[PDB]
């Protein structure tokens, strides 16, 4: 209905309730994030509160708002924060957007990391969560099992790890294709 | 994904003032 | 249950004690699903259980406001608001719900957020139907009339006479009084470079002028004997709002530069 | 209201001229009182 | 007949077939054009018994017949895809109260159209072929409720809808996922104007305008329309009007000017009130009250004087009509404003007037509330004067300058800033023939 | 995702292809304006 009751709930005590708040809030964030958009500082403080567990809720909740705010690295960051509240196979366009929105961000980093190192991707510099989810989408791309899809990514993903493995794995010599899939890329 | 997709639309939309300046080069 | 505990506690005044009854009772209504307005029809909750859930809001709010808590009050009222107004909500309804928002508008009013104050009237489902029918609601409006443009004469009196000020409301009454006069202060400021420390006090409805004197000097008003002054009625200069809007050629030159870019971006 | 008048400002008001003349008497009559 | 009815839609689908192979500008604007010519044929007797047979055949076409509800029997996967969707578009069209009365039937149908196989893949594919109005334009009607017990619960289908429109606000990915959108807002706006407090409009603001171009200036104005009404109790006046000023200016509406632009005008009329400006309704004599202005005029008529009673009298008279338009909230303020207005005029024209002679206007009205009342007035500026009661002299300022200041050149700057309006726009459109002539 | 990698990628060329031109123009602008003179 309306989240002022939730904005009520926000600073109202009982992290239990606040748990409930977020949770409850989370389900209805979609409409009322607007109303909610103001409490994000608290929500941020919430996500800063390790004491209260779910605050990744708030983070992902904030992420949702941030989409509805257009804030994405915000959202992604707090999508990153969630990992739990978040899941890739949770399907919202928002998700699938921040899914995407995450994916991109990797590349440049990776590129900027490819800049310095060409094994950069072998290394930690990129948020693993990203890289994970990234590669987890690569997985999803591997599961897409048309890997040109994965390739052009991993092309820019610069991970021969991805590429070579996906190749060798998928190398069955699709006889000419595993030759050509190479050639294609 | 569709990330990659409508990225075009930018370029797609860009296409144009260009062609004005095209007319402009002419116009010059 | 803890339900009546508070309900009795609150009923007893004693709201400081009533206070901590709420959080369990809070956790209740979540777990009771009642606190959240059930967007599926529960059949009976609103009047099954959620009755006092609707009231505990009121109850909790009334206490908090009685205790001069406001968020809590509003937080309750926030949560009341859907049971207060769902849209269709004839399902329950209650009375001090008026008083609450009345208080809470008067709160909002004292909170000095004008549009939201009025846009809440706008938000209000039935306005005049509700509004006029509530004196408590009828304060802020009539007040606002007084208030908004700045003559407070009866208003400042009105709330002193206000039965809700007389009932629970005095929380903002005093607040408002100041909040009133600060305007008048600026108004006097505006109206008067110089004013008798009398008149201003007379305007402030103060008894001691040292009451006034503080303010004016808190205001940092030039004051000689018997008279509030404004030698500078305003804040002029004071740092920012610069580099634009009074840059003589600079802007102009920027404007030149701009117009030269209207000449340059002319490509 | 009709069709085309002289239009605006707007109709303004009325009952002045005589009211004036009343006082054009009176004012002057007052000035006659003067 | 039904043939010709169908024949027209054949052309539509034929033009849908344009878009089918990547060609909207034709299709949409044609569909746009079609939307108007849609009124012609209308109905759905044999158009559909011949449609559901002309196209192809699909489960949903069957569930659609539940909306049809009739008897024909008789005898008699690609082309029948988005056409069917484009006909689901016309399904909504069949819902206008054109070919319908209770769309609360169609309500679910709408969902059951909207949600299934639709509201799905369409991001850039469907180009505002969604009409969320005609989605909601349905629900618009039913919101005559009253009856519904709102809705369901309270009122969640709309909350849902809001959230569903929210579910589009996500889908507004700005992949071009835009056009229809802020109707959603506009809905929600008028939903605020139904109940809610707009101010999350600020968030709606925070997102966007209906970006950008291909949106109907109508909506784009209707955007402003409510968006005006934002500033209404947001108590910005110009911008509100500016919206109106950006709404009625070039929103294209004659048929919809009729009841609907009056609305605009009403608030528009209400604007100058907010500023106490009272333009000459000498025009607003025209295409007005009848059913819109004249209380505003009465207001103006009052506001010309701003004679509280005579003022109130109008309100006293028209409150329901005000209430009808909920312009009632207004004017409650401009009451003394015009009082203060008069106070300013043919009066401050001395470097003073006294306490009591200016109090005389209040000796006409009140006393030493004057102090407030004048401070009330001075408070706002809106006049410029001073006093000393110690003097008892209400000291009424010049307001006299020259253009020595940058004040003109501000306006010049204002003019300057505009120098790019048509100038930069010329380049904004320089393209179109110039660039398409290359084609 | 993919055929864009083929497809999508190619269009920054256009992005570039666009980009060049104004440059030419500004020159050409100046070009007239300098040529314009002796005229």
């Amino acid at each position: 209905t309306t989240a002022a009751p939730l904005l009520a709930l926000l600073r109202e005590n009982q992290d239990s309730v606040k748990t409930y708040a977020l949770e409850s809030i989370n389900n209805v964030v979609d409409q009322l994030w607007s109303e909610i958009s103001n409490e994000l500082p608290d929500i941020e403080a919430l996500y800063d509160d390790d004491t209260f567990s779910d605050r990744e809720m708030a983070a992902l909740i904030a992420s949702k708002v941030y989409y509805n705010l257009g804030e994405y690295e915000s959202a992604v960051k707090y999508a990153l924060a969630a990992k739990d509240r978040f899941d890739i196979d949770e399907k919202s366009q928002f998700v699938e957007t921040i899914v995407s929105k995450s994916i991109e961000m990797y590349v440049q980093e990776a590129s900027k990391q490819y800049t310095k190192d060409e094994q950069f991707y072998t290394k930690d510099i990129i948020d693993p969560k990203l890289t994970s989810i990234f590669e987890r989408m690569i997985e999803k791309c591997l599961k897409a099992s048309e890997l040109k899809l994965a390739l052009g990514i991993a092309l820019e993903g610069y991970r021969l790890d991805i590429i070579e493995s996906a190749l060798k794995s998928k190398l069955d010599q699709s006889t000419s294709e595993n030759v050509k899939i190479i050639n294609y890329l | 994904e569709q990330k990659i997709q409508e990225t075009e639309l930018k370029i797609r939309s860009k296409t144009e003032n260009v062609r004005r300046l095209e007319a402009q080069r002419n116009a010059l | 249950e803890l339900t009546k505990s508070l309900s009795i506690a609150f009923e007893n005044g004693d709201y400081a004690a009533c206070e901590k009854l709420l959080p369990p009772i809070k956790i209740e209504l979540i777990k009771n699903n009642l606190l959240i307005p059930d967007l599926s029809i529960q059949n009976d909750i609103y009047l099954n259980d959620l009755m006092i859930t609707k009231r505990i809001l009121e109850v909790g709010a009334l206490a908090s406001i009685q205790t001069f808590n406001f968020d809590s009050f509003e937080n309750y009222f926030n949560q009341l608001k859907p049971y207060y107004f769902s849209n269709n909500h004839k399902l329950s309804e209650s009375d001090k719900k008026s008083k609450l928002i009345s208080l809470y508008l008067l709160n909002l009013l004292s909170q000095n957020n004008t549009t939201k104050f009025h846009s809440e009237l706008q938000y209000l489902d039935k306005h005049i139907k509700n509004l006029e029918d509530d004196s408590l609601l009828s304060y802020p409006i009539k007040l606002d009339r007084w208030l908004m443009e700045g003559s407070y004469q009866k208003a400042w009196d009105l709330l002193q006479s206000g039965s809700q000020n007389i009932s629970e409301f005095d929380s903002f009454t005093d607040i408002l009084k100041s909040a009133i006069r600060d305007e008048i202060a600026k108004n006097t400021e505006l109206s008067y470079d110089f004013l008798p420390l009398s008149n201003i006090k007379a305007l402030l409805f103060f008894n001691n002028e040292k009451e006034t004197e503080k303010f004016a000097l808190e205001r940092n008003w030039p004051i000689v004997n018997s008279k509030v002054y404004f030698n500078n009625q305003s804040k002029e200069k004071a740092d920012y709002e610069d580099e634009m809007m009074h840059e003589e050629d600079q802007k102009t030159n920027i404007i030149e530069k701009a117009m030269d870019y209207a000449i340059s971006i002319e490509n | 209201q009709t069709n085309i008048w002289e239009e605006n400002w707007d109709d303004v008001e009325v009952d002045d001229d005589f009211t004036n003349e009343l006082k054009a008497e009176l004012d002057r009559y007052k000035r006659e009182n003067q | 007949m039904a043939s010709t009815a169908v024949m027209m839609d054949v052309d539509s689908s034929g033009v849908n077939d344009l878009h089918h192979s990547e060609k909207k500008y034709a299709e949409e604007d044609q569909v746009q054009e079609l939307l108007k010519v849609l009124n012609e044929i209308s109905k759905t007797t044999l158009t559909l018994d011949p449609r559901y047979i002309w196209r192809s055949l699909k489960d949903l076409s069957s569930l659609r017949n539940q909306e049809l509800l009739n008897a024909e029997t008789l005898c008699f996967k690609t082309i029948e895809v988005t056409a069917e969707i484009n006909c689901f578009m016309h399904l909504l069209v069949q819902l206008f109260l054109w070919d319908s009365k209770e769309l609360e039937q169609l309500v679910e149908f709408n969902r059951k159209v909207v949600i299934p196989n639709l509201l799905c893949y369409y991001n850039l594919r469907s180009l505002n072929l969604i009409n969320a109005k005609l989605w909601f334009y349905i629900y618009l009607s039913h919101e005559t409720l009253a009856r519904s017990s709102e809705e369901i619960n309270s009122d969640n289908q709309n909350i849902i809808l809001r959230s569903t429109m929210m579910k589009f606000l996500k889908i507004a990915s700005l992949k071009h996922d835009n056009e229809t959108k802020a109707m959603l807002i506009n809905l929600i706006l008028r939903d605020f104007l139904n109940n809610g407090e707009v101010d999350s409009a600020s968030d709606f603001i925070s997102k966007l305008e209906y970006p950008h171009t291909d949106v109907s200036s109508s909506l784009e104005a209707r955007y402003f329309f409510y968006l005006s009404k934002i500033n209404a109790i947001q108590l910005d006046y110009s911008t509100a009007n500016e919206y109106i000023i950006a709404a009625i200016r070039k929103a294209p509406h004659n048929s919809k000017s009729l009841g609907f632009l009056q609305q605009s005008n009403k608030l528009h009329c209400c604007i100058q009130l907010l500023m106490g400006d009272i333009p000459e309704l000498s025009f607003f004599h025209q295409s007005n009250m009848q059913k819109s202005l004249l209380p505003y005029y009465h207001l103006t008529k009052a506001v010309k004087l701003g004679d509280l009673k005579k003022f109130t009298s109008t309100i006293t008279k028209y409150k329901q009509l005000l209430l009808k338009d909920d312009t009632y909230q207004l004017c409650v303020r401009l009451r003394s404003n015009v009082i203060k207005t008069g106070i300013r005029i043919i009066s401050l024209t001395y470097k003073k007037i006294s306490l009591r002679d200016i109090c005389l206007k209040l000796n006409l009205d009140s006393e030493q509330t004057v102090e407030y009342m004048v401070s009330r007035a001075i408070r706002d500026g809106v006049i410029e004067a001073k006093i000393n009661h110690e003097d008892g002299f209400i000291e009424t300022t010049e307001l006299l300058n020259i253009y020595d200041s940058e004040d003109p050149q501000q306006v010049f700057d204002e003019r300057i800033k505009f120098a790019n309006q048509l100038h930069d726009e010329y380049l904004v459109s320089m393209r179109y023939p110039e660039d398409k002539k290359t084609q | 995702y993919f055929k864009l990698k083929k497809l999508e990628k190619e269009y920054e060329l256009l992005t570039l292809q666009e980009d060049y031109i104004k440059d030419e123009q500004r020159h050409l602008k100046r070009e007239l304006k300098r040529a314009q003179e002796e005229v």
